[PDB]
């Protein structure tokens, strides 16, 4: 995938942005954007050139399963890849995930080396 | 089931 791909971190804790956007620095990604509830984050899209969000779920205004659902179901951005970030692996909350289309799934907190190995899993599915 | 689940839906 590209270097330059243009990231949204969307994540109602400043300091887990913070930490996301320095683990993407670190695998070289550097175009890099944040976001604070999922209201924030479809005002920051509409600037356009995004090509990949990163997502929290728990969230206030609108949550990250509204966020990716609403992606989805837009007319310009439905395919564009989305990784679900939870605070625990469970059934319920991975099966929602998948019936929304989400990209990927990765339970906090995780290692740059964890954030590589999702990013490629979503790259080679989607081609990038 | 959830690590299993995950590597059904490509997570
Ligand atoms: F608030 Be997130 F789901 F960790
Ligand atoms: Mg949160």
């Amino acid at each position: 995938a590209d270097k330059e791909l243009k990231f949204l971190v969307v994540d109602d804790f400043s300091t887990m942005r913070r930490i996301v956007r320095n683990l993407l620095k670190e695998l070289g990604f550097n175009n890099v954007e944040e976001a604070e509830d999922g209201v924030d984050a479809l005002n920051k899209l509409q600037a356009g050139g995004f090509g990949f969000i990163i997502s929290d779920w728990n969230m206030p205004n609108m949550d990250g399963l509204e966020l990716l659902k609403t992606i989805r179901a837009d007319s310009a951005m439905s395919a564009l890849p989305v990784l679900m970030v939870t605070a625990e692996a469970k059934k319920e909350n991975i099966i929602a995930a998948a019936q929304a289309g989400a990209s990927g799934y990765v339970v906090k907190p995780f290692t740059a080396a964890t954030l590589e190995e999702k990013l490629n899993k979503i790259f080679e599915k989607l081609g990038m | 089931q959830v690590d299993d689940l995950l590597d059904s839906l490509g997570f």
